């Protein structure tokens, strides 16, 4: 698959433990297990994964 | 006509909102989020095919759509996004999607990063093109940190379906979305003080001008624009600008946000219809005050920087612009704030004034400190420790600081005070009163 | 006698105590007081001063009473400064301010 | 109690070692990558951020680290480090309780909430335990006034809360057990309790009512 | 380029497109009050003393950073202008530390001779008696600078010149709200061949 998502360093569940949180489930009522199922360094590893898609980028220098 | 020219409204009823018009269909969360589940609801759908079109056709749907801010200032958005338009400059050219939510008893920013953030992205491209922007910024609260590590996932999603970064949907446009997590400050929501801490400088809001138009995020022309203006701006593109028209009163059109916060029986956020007169809401999704419509004491309609209005006005309001302009109030972000009859006014307003107090950047004279007079004030008429003549003192304390500060959020802070006064005065007095008895006895 | 504009106060930014022209004498010799140790002086004119419109009034009124004289040269009107905002947060440029 | 002048303290102090782990180093070279090259300043906050969190709490001598890696003043630093709200300056343990108390949380009961976080704790607002495990602390608004009264704790949302409800969550943590965050009265997220009433219909679909002008 | 029309109380000035108001104004020989503006460092907003009305504008706008546009009808001594700087100094003087006696800058200070010119002659600030003013701890700073912060009114005519003429970005802003504070956050010297200018930026005797 193309759309992969954020490696799963990223995702707590890694990717599924039943439900979690207030009842958010894969297949539940309130289908966003992701919400609930975060690293306290998640945004941060992230952003070590978009490097690769981001292209070059402004220069102010002289 | 001229393309700036939204259809004159027909209609003399605006409350159902059918469920097809609603734009955020996945608000409770009750589907999948990820990209097969929002392509399922076609959010990327025809995105390269609108974004060849030219972004002067982009910007006359806007204009067409009459689609005013929903940040709280209300500006016109068509003629916001055609400032950054004009092709004058060789420097670089950046969005920045303001994602803040500081303002108290918002909640609705909050819905469309949880559920719905490819729709977000999704319209940071059409806006995208339509400012020709090299890139767009996500400025996100810092206490959101799982709503960002969430934003954070649909992105890299994007990138990987190729639908942003170089060659964005195929249509030869290179576009990279980035986020970036600002520590806790309400006064970062303010365009120039986002720009401010974007340059991560300490965040002072600038001075106007020069406009972000002009110099923005690095010096450069840049367009701030709240998470559900842009969130609507490919679905007012997909469904045509003059259907966007026909919801909402003749310079009010558009669907808005309602969070209904407060002393009301099911509080929640709802999407309906603008210029639904107050009443139909509260009794329409939230199962009514909990005290009856009786026990109704007055509601914020914008959350905190709106004036309070009392019940009697509530009976005939009509939750719009220029509704509520009409009732001394401001809509604001939407937010409503019921208050039963069974609550301290007095204490309720004095506590935005203290969350003024504490949210001032303290760059500018009159909020830096002006605000710290009425946070005095207030303390005292909370406890009835003071005289009536300070009544009109305090009224007359709002009026220097209205429009003699840098941002608004001085005026923002003046308001809550112009409107207690304006409305409970007598009820003001009565505590006072109490005051005198209890302590001379 | 000088023919001078009075020296504006640095430690202020008024500037109408600087739209006169003044005469003052020359600094004769002071010296302490032997019994109490004030400042002593035998200088009549050093304690005086008079304003004036211009120059050439001043000049006008120290010949017709035989005064010696000797202006100071008259400042310059400033030169322009433009003084932008902008140009605090610039792109390029190192006007760019790192504060706030 | 929180001062903008810093003192030498065995706690805080510049001699104290502080650096970026292997694994985090990596984390700012993608971070310092994202700003254009002339304005590289703009990932103070980003870093700074990224220090607390792998410290706890912000320490001077992280500060200068960040100065250090942006070749900036070290009071550049100071000044963005001491705005925003959110940079514990102090020592704050592992968990803080993020209690807010504006309207309309304070409306549907919060000072409740707040007094029985005290009373089971021990101890005053704006102020850690002994063992450095809770510091209880007012904030202001967390965004989620709908689902108010709400508490956080360190990155959470524990949204409908009640004095019941709440000691659970504290008898949890007391205990080293982790408990499920998110709304505690039967609503999933910012839903209307009970019966739905919008979006019951399916969403329509890709395609519905187009421009049919592309 | 060519001269710009605009009138200052009604009196027509020529000024080249980019003047700001409080330079303008000047030409005729009118002096608007400042705090924060100084000729020779970066314009700021700060003290907001220098509003000024403008015809047919919703709001004062800062004289010191507003660049000049054609037509316009500046108007220095109208009711509105005077309501605004009589509100600044009310506000200004609220937490002003009542030190004039002990305070070197007496008899040479901005804050008094702008209060006599503009501010109110009154006091409002009825909360003398229930809660007090602010106090502000004292900063070390030197051999050469005495520094007793609680005269601050923020102006920030310190931080931009040692930022902008000396080049240190030793001195800063620290805070917000009331709290907010200048000076270096870590007890240093402010050494520079320069420093002594800062004695004369200050218009208040902090
Ligand atoms: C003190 C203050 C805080 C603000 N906070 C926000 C915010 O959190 N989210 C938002 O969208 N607009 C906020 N605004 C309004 C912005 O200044 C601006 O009007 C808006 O972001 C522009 O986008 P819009 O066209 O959707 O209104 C704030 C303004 C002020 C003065
Ligand atoms: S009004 Fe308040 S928040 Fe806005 S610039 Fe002035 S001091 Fe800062
Ligand atoms: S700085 Fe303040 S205390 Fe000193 S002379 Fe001026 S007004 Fe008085
Ligand atoms: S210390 Fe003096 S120069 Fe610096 S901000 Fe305060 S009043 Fe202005
Ligand atoms: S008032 Fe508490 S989350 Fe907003
Ligand atoms: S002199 Fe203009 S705001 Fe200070
Ligand atoms: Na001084």
């Amino acid at each position: 698959s193309s759309p992969s998502v954020v490696g799963l360093t990223s995702n707590c569940v890694k990717p599924s433990s039943g439900p979690v949180g207030p009842g958010a489930s894969a297949t539940g009522g309130y289908k966003v297990p992701e919400y609930y199922s975060f690293n306290r360094f998640s945004y941060a590893e992230a952003e070590v994964e978009m490097a690769k898609y981001r292209c070059p980028q402004p220069s102010a220098l002289k | 006509p001229p393309p700036g020219t939204p259809p004159p409204q027909t209609k003399t009823k605006f409350g159902p909102l059918a469920d097809e018009d609603r734009i955020f269909t996945n608000l409770y969360g009750r589907h999948d989020w990820r990209l097969k589940g929002a392509l399922k609801r076609g959010d990327w759908y025809k995105t390269k095919e609108i974004v060849l079109k030219g972004a002067d056709w982009i910007v006359n749907e806007i204009k067409t759509s009459g689609l005013r801010g929903r940040g709280g200032a209300g500006f016109p958005s068509g003629m916001k996004w055609s400032f950054m338009n004009k092709p004058g400059d060789g420097r670089p050219k950046y969005l920045v999607v303001n994602a803040d939510e500081g303002e108290p008893g918002t909640c609705k920013d909050r819905e469309i990063m949880r559920h719905d953030p490819h729709k977000l992205v999704e319209g940071c491209l059409i806006a995208g093109r339509a400012m020709g922007a090299q890139a767009a910024y996500i400025y996100i609260r810092g206490e959101f940190y799982n709503e960002a590590s969430n934003m954070q996932l649909a992105i890299a999603e994007a990138y990987q379906a190729g639908l942003i970064g170089k060659n964005a949907c195929g249509t030869g446009y290179d576009f990279d979305v980035f986020m970036h997590r600002g520590a806790g400050a309400y006064i970062c929501g303010e365009e120039t003080a986002l720009i401010e801490s974007l340059e991560g400088k300490q965040g002072k809001p600038r001075l106007k001008p020069p406009f972000p138009a002009d110099v923005g995020v690095f010096g450069c022309p840049t367009t701030v624009t709240n998470v559900e203006t842009v969130a609507v701006a490919p679905t007012i593109c997909r469904r045509g600008g003059v259907w966007f028209a026909s919801f909402g009163r003749t310079r009010n059109s558009g669907t808005k946000l309602f969070n209904i916060s407060g002393h009301v029986n099911r509080p929640c956020t709802v999407e309906e219809e603008m210029s639904i007169p107050l009443k139909e809401l509260i009794e329409r999704h939230c199962g009514g005050v909990t005290g009856g419509w009786d026990n109704l004491l007055g509601v914020i309609p914008g959350g905190s920087s709106t004036p309070i209005i009392p019940k009697n006005v509530c009976d005939d309001v009509i939750m719009d612009f220029d509704g509520l302009i009409a009732a001394q109030t401001s809509l604001g972000t939407a937010a409503i704030i019921v208050m039963d009859k069974s609550t301290d006014v007095i204490k309720a307003i004095a506590r935005l004034i203290s969350f003024y107090k504490h949210e001032s950047c303290g760059q500018c004279t009159p909020c830096r400190e002006g605000i710290g007079w009425m946070n005095k004030i207030m303390t005292r008429f909370v406890k009835g420790d003071a005289q009536p003549a300070e009544i009109d003192m305090l009224w007359e304390i709002s009026k220097q600081i209205e429009g003699h500060t840098i941002c608004a959020l001085g005026d923002g802070a003046a308001w809550p005070v112009q409107g207690l006064i304006r409305h409970f005065r007598p009820e003001i007095e009565k505590r006072m009163q109490l005051h005198a008895k209890r302590v001379s006895n | 006698v000088r023919i001078h504009i009075p020296p504006k106060n640095a430690m202020q930014s008024g500037t109408d105590n600087v739209n006169t022209w003044q005469i003052e004498f020359d600094n004769r010799e002071r010296w302490e007081n032997p019994l109490m140790g004030w400042a002593s002086s035998g200088d009549p004119l050093s304690n005086m001063n008079v304003q004036f419109g211009s120059p050439e009034e001043a000049i006008t009124f120290c010949e017709r009473n035989g005064w010696r004289w000797y202006v100071d040269g008259a400042a310059k009107p400033k030169k322009e400064r433009v003084k932008n905002y902008g140009i605090n947060f610039a792109w390029n440029k190192r006007t760019r301010v790192s504060t706030k | 109690d929180n001062l903008f002048v810093h003192r030498d303290t065995p706690e805080d102090n510049p001699n104290i070692p502080f650096e970026f782990t292997a694994e985090n180093k990596k984390r700012v070279e993608a971070i310092l990558s994202i700003y254009p090259e002339g304005h590289k300043r703009g990932a103070m906050i980003p870093l700074l951020d990224l220090a607390q969190r792998q410290y706890g709490w912000l320490p001077i001598s992280a500060m200068h680290k960040v100065a250090e890696i942006l070749q900036l003043p070290n009071m550049r630093v100071y000044e963005v480090a001491t705005f925003y709200t959110m940079f514990m300056r102090k020592p704050t343990g592992k968990y803080h309780i993020q209690v807010c108390t504006t309207t309309p949380c304070w409306l549907r009961g919060s000072d409740d909430i707040l007094e029985t976080c005290k009373k089971q704790l021990g101890i005053g607002v704006g102020d850690t335990t002994k063992d450095r495990k809770f510091t209880i602390s007012e904030v202001e608004c967390l965004g989620a006034c709908v689902n108010a009264p709400m508490v956080a704790i360190n990155d959470d949302y524990y949204e409908d809360l009640t004095s019941k409800d709440m000691q659970d969550i504290l008898n949890d943590l007391k205990a080293d057990k982790i408990s499920p965050p998110g709304p505690r009265n039967g609503r999933f997220a910012s839903e209307p309790k009970g019966e739905p009433t919008s979006l019951s219909e399916e969403p329509k679909g890709p395609g519905f009512g187009l421009q049919a002008g592309l | 380029p060519e001269k710009i029309e605009v009138f200052v109380d009604d009196i027509p000035v020529q000024v080249v497109p980019g003047t700001t108001v409080l330079q303008a104004a000047a030409q005729i020989g009118v002096e608007i009050p400042r705090f924060c503006y100084h000729e020779r460092l970066a314009v700021a907003g700060n003290c907001r003393m220098c509003l000024v009305e403008v015809e047919k504008s919703p709001k004062p706008v800062a004289a010191c950073a507003m660049p000049v546009m054609k037509g316009w009808r500046i108007k220095t001594n109208s009711d509105l202008t005077r309501k605004a700087r009589e509100g600044v100094m009310e506000f200004l003087l609220m937490n002003h530390p009542l030190d004039c006696p002990i305070c070197d800058q007496g008899g040479e200070c901005d804050l008094q001779d702008q209060a006599m010119a503009f501010g109110s002659d009154r006091s409002r600030f009825t909360d003398i008696n229930y809660t007090g003013k602010r106090a502000v701890e004292d900063k070390d700073i030197g051999p050469l600078v005495k520094t007793i912060m609680t005269r601050c009114i923020h102006c920030t005519r310190c931080v931009r010149f040692a930022s902008e003429i000396a080049g240190v970005d030793d001195l800063g802003t620290t805070g917000r709200g009331n709290d907010m504070q200048i000076g270096t956050y870590v007890e240093k010297l402010f050494l520079t061949e320069l420093s002594g200018n800062v004695i004369d930026l200050c218009p208040v005797g902090a």
